[PDB]
RNA sequence: AGGACCGAACCGACUAAUGUCGAAAAAUUAGCGGAUGACUUGUGGCUGGGGGUGAAAGGCCAAUCAAACCGGGAGAUAGCU
RNA sequence: GCUCGCCGGAAGACCAAGGGUUCCUGUCCAACGUUAAUCGGGGCAGGGUGAGUCGACCCCUAAGGCGAGGCCGAAAGGCGUAGUCGAUGGGAAACAGGUUAAUAUUCCUGUACUUGGUGUUACUGCGAAGGGGGGACGGAGAAGGCUAUGUUGGCCGGGCGACGGUUGUCCCGGUUUAAGCGUGUAGGCUGGUUUUCCAGGCAAAUCCGGAAAAUCAAGGCUGAGGCGUGAUGACGAGGCACUACGGUGCUGAAGCAACAAAUGCCCUGCUUCCAGGAAAAGCCUCUAAGCAUCAGGUAACAUCAAAUCGUACCCCAAACCGACACAGGUGGUCAGGUAGAGAAUACCAAGGCGCUUGAGAGAACUCGGGUGAAGGAACUAGGCAAAAUGGUGCCGUAACUUCGGGAGAAGGCACGCUGAUAUGUAGGUGAGGUCCCUCGCGGAUGGAGCUGAAAUCAGUCGAAGAUACCAGCUGGCUGCAACUGUUUAUUAAAAACACAGCACUGUGCAAACACGAAAGUGGACGUAUACGGUGUGACGCCUGCCCGGUGCCGGGAGGUUAAU
């Protein structure tokens, strides 16, 4: 393709 | 007449109007009016180089003759005018040739006043004429710069010019500003003190009525960031600078005069 | 959901049309690259 | 005075189909595929000249063509004028 | 009269649910705000990349923004995988 | 084809933009169409777009662009004068009916109109890159007059009914007609006319502006609509015949009135307010040079011309922008009935559709809804969600307040239908008639007819009468922000931003300042009651002490100090 979606944040593992 | 507006609602609950009753209700002297579009600050170049201009209400230009140098005719004030381009009101003029013009209404001034120019013309408010003819501690407004330029100090509503000293080819004025300037015996100056002093009373009560005056919100530099200000940053209401212009010159008492060429003529600076 | 798109023949080629690209030098420069390339449709201009 | 030479380059075919049948059936209109510039004052010169019958007046129209799909070629086929020409009244000839 | 009130169009986008390989790369449904104004909208125009524009969020500038996109320097460099 | 359902301020109709043949006909069903397809916006072929009046083009200009020279700039180039482009604006003119499978204000029929050219005739001052007028202009509000349109009645044609009744104050349908031309109205604006004179309109001016005098008091301009004509024409419900049974042809009655009524028109009007509201041309007028016999102008009549390009079709959409026949987006115009305040809403009309997989079954669970015993926030982070409230009229309504508000506070009552008051009232409209006239679209009286709320009293039905849809939950305390507004397009709408107000500060105009190697431009065709920057942020009461530090302002004696 030509576009590409961004990911799905992931779980703030923070 | 000042009016306050009774609070029916917020953004009427302060406002106070200068409606004078004397002014013209009908069209302006269509001879003397032409197109004045609006730049929105932008230049040239298309860019916004004055800031906080924008919208406002369509305005059409008034020819108002400042030079004033229609001598030894006699004028008859036929009508007081708004003026959207000034603070001050116009007045329309007819002279006894049969031609009609726009001037800077005088404090006193009223439709059937005789008003003329000229160095023999009396010193009624509104007569204009070259201020070697005028006495001194007079009074004046409309004051030319230079002889025939056309008349540049004390245009605005209430504003008036001192004439305080008189020596040789020149005369020293006290301006609106505190300013005492030399200024050429051959500039011409109207009699009196510009009309509508109580134009400084009115008071706006809202933000639509600034934006219908063309002026456009004005965001504070703390309110920005470190990119769009000098000020600008911070967790929460920082300053910590000195205050800057956008562009980090030092606002707040700091002189950006550099003329050098009409230093000499300026024979104190306001205080 | 209005999209970038919105198609307009006179802003078209008042844009990238081929009298818009003659008028500069870099919009004649564009001309002489599209030339090079072999390009067949030069401009907007149909 | 449009000049002959350019008449006869004026006129390139009669129009047959139905609508033009019908138009010279009950309203005495020949239908002509003329060429491209062919004005109207151009094309009732070259039918009064050349088919030597009177015309009333000359209604004309530009013919888009059709975008032909030949094997698996894009083509497209040439617009070309249609006149719709009022003989007066006696008759074509 | 009014940056007045209630409320359609219109402009928005507060809540919830759905949807989340969707009907949709931002929606739908039910409610919600403004609704003569600092309103909204059509057409055309102008401002351009350290530049613009910003009622200011580093927001927006063609689904791209703490420096757009395209092409080039360019096979940058990469003690790293 | 008959039913059923859905939209109907659209899911109907017409456009612009955009698209570009998707339009219509025949044919085909591979692929495409989320299934089949005989069908299609698919394939193939053929056809289809007709203009003096519609639009473009054209004339004129806005923002803005370009820009001879010019000014500026290493070059490239920037700005800009004359000028020339540039619509989203100004500028001539056509309507109704009929017709194609597909176009029609373009074709046809009928009836018009406009602008030019060329002639003829007649009478004459014409003449501009120039002057003047005009074009020509805001918001809001109110009213009157109208019309579109609808309703009812009358009229005309048809009917007398599948289940009781239906020859009647019964049912069904129709009851249309334009531009143009004439009239000049409701209404708006304006005092006219003559003479003389003038430092103004770059020169002139007979025009405009100004002044004076006389004189008459009316004239002039504008103007919807109506009426007449257009039109013994067209259309017309139906009826009559033939088949391609799709339609084709023929004929054709009545074709009136009253009432209601726009957001449309008069109206670019009027009133009012401040925020004070394009330009230029067409147009009218005036003259200059110039030509005055000519040329030119004016007016009739005649003739000629009005080119070219667009016109199919979609256009809240399967045809445009979204990769899709995609629940998204997309400007304008038209907008009927019953109820309703309404362009809400419900049900309908015209018109258009049933959304391109169906058939079953009737598990969990999910989604979207309905109802629910007793309880009633015990749920939960939180009444999230839901439930609830909801209309009109009247009564009544606290603290606090900036005196406006709060407030629709809170609460409460009435509400359907029928009859009477009153064979429909108050009101509105308004014919005939009868006068009056400075006679017409006139005035006064007059009230037929039509239309018609609201209320009271009495009765009456239901569990319930604002019965559906639609349609505020309310109150108390408190933080923040005065408030309306703005913002992270796409997890933050906020207390953030803005704001009116306040203050400091700069700036004397070639202003400060900003964009620019510069020229120049904005500021501003503004001038200190102005403009810029900064902070604060309505209002009320206020805003205390510190100049040591950093900054800024002033001084300049002394010390130190660059190039030279
Ligand atoms: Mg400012
Ligand atoms: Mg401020
Ligand atoms: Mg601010
Ligand atoms: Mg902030
Ligand atoms: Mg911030
Ligand atoms: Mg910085
Ligand atoms: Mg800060
Ligand atoms: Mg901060
Ligand atoms: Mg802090
Ligand atoms: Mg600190
Ligand atoms: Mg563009
Ligand atoms: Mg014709
Ligand atoms: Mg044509
Ligand atoms: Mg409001
Ligand atoms: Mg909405
Ligand atoms: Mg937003
Ligand atoms: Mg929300
Ligand atoms: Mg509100
Ligand atoms: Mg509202
Ligand atoms: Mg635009
Ligand atoms: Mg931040
Ligand atoms: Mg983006
Ligand atoms: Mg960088
Ligand atoms: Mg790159
Ligand atoms: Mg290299
Ligand atoms: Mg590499
Ligand atoms: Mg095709
Ligand atoms: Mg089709
Ligand atoms: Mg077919
Ligand atoms: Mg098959
Ligand atoms: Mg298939
Ligand atoms: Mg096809
Ligand atoms: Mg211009
Ligand atoms: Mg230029
Ligand atoms: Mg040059
Ligand atoms: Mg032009
Ligand atoms: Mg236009
Ligand atoms: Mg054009
Ligand atoms: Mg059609
Ligand atoms: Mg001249
Ligand atoms: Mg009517
Ligand atoms: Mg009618
Ligand atoms: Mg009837
Ligand atoms: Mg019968
Ligand atoms: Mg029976
Ligand atoms: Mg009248
Ligand atoms: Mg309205
Ligand atoms: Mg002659
Ligand atoms: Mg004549
Ligand atoms: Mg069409
Ligand atoms: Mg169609
Ligand atoms: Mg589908
Ligand atoms: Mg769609
Ligand atoms: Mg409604
Ligand atoms: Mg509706
Ligand atoms: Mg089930
Ligand atoms: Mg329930
Ligand atoms: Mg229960
Ligand atoms: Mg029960
Ligand atoms: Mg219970
Ligand atoms: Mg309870
Ligand atoms: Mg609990
Ligand atoms: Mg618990
Ligand atoms: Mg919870
Ligand atoms: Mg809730
Ligand atoms: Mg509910
Ligand atoms: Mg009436
Ligand atoms: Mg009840
Ligand atoms: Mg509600
Ligand atoms: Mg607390
Ligand atoms: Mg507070
Ligand atoms: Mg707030
Ligand atoms: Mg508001
Ligand atoms: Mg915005
Ligand atoms: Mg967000
Ligand atoms: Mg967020
Ligand atoms: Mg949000
Ligand atoms: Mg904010
Ligand atoms: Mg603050
Ligand atoms: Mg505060
Ligand atoms: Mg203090
Ligand atoms: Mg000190
Ligand atoms: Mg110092
Ligand atoms: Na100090």
């Amino acid at each position: 393709p030509v576009y590409i979606p961004r990911p799905r944040p992931p779980h703030p593992r923070l | 007449a000042v009016v306050k507006c009774k609070p029916t609602s917020p953004g009427r609950r302060h406002v106070v109007k200068v409606v004078n009753p004397e002014l013209h209700k009908g069209k302006p002297f269509a001879p003397l009016l032409e197109k004045n579009s609006k730049s929105g600050g932008r230049n040239n170049n298309g860019r916004i180089t004055t800031r906080h201009i924008g919208g406002g209400h369509k305005q059409a230009y008034r020819i108002v003759d400042f030079k004033r140098n229609k001598d030894g005719i006699p004028a008859v004030v036929e009508r007081l005018e708004y003026d959207p381009n000034r603070s001050a009101n116009i007045a329309l003029v007819l002279y006894k040739d049969g031609e009609r013009r726009y001037i800077l209404a005088p404090k006193g001034l009223k439709a059937g006043d005789q008003i003329q120019s000229g160095v023999d013309a009396a010193i009624k408010p509104g007569n204009t004429l070259p201020m070697r003819n005028i006495p001194v501690g007079s009074t004046v407004h409309n004051v030319e710069m230079k002889p025939g330029k056309g008349g540049q100090l004390a245009r605005s509503a209430g504003t008036y010019v001192q004439i305080v000293a008189r020596d040789g080819a020149y005369v020293t004025l006290r301006l609106r500003s505190g300013e005492m300037r030399k200024v050429e015996a051959d500039c011409r100056a109207t009699l009196g003190e510009v009309g509508n002093a109580e134009h400084m009373l009115r008071v706006l009560g809202k933000a639509g009525a600034a934006r219908w005056r063309g002026v456009r919100p004005t965001v504070r530099g703390t309110a920005m960031n470190p990119v769009d200000h000098p000020h600008g940053g911070g967790e929460g209401r920082n300053f910590g600078k000195h205050p800057v212009t956008p562009w980090g010159v030092q606002t707040k008492g700091k002189k950006t005069r550099s003329n050098k060429r009409t230093d000499k003529f300026i024979v104190r600076r306001r205080s | 959901m209005k999209r970038t798109f919105q198609p307009s023949v006179l802003k078209r080629n008042r844009s990238h049309g081929f009298r818009a690209r003659m008028a500069t030098k870099n919009g004649r420069q564009v001309l002489a690259r599209r030339r090079a390339k072999g390009r067949a449709r030069l401009t907007v201009s149909k | 005075m449009i000049r002959e030479e350019r008449l006869l380059k004026v006129l390139r075919a009669p129009h047959v189909s139905e609508k033009a049948s019908t138009a010279m059936e009950k309203s005495n209109t020949i239908v002509l595929k003329v060429a491209k510039d062919a004005t109207k004052a151009e094309i009732k010169a070259a039918v009064q000249k050349l088919f030597e019958v009177e015309v009333e007046v000359v209604n004309t129209l530009v013919v888009k063509g059709k975008v032909k799909r030949h094997g698996q070629r894009i083509g497209r086929r040439s617009d070309w004028k249609k006149a719709y020409v009022t003989l007066k009244e006696g008759q074509n000839l």
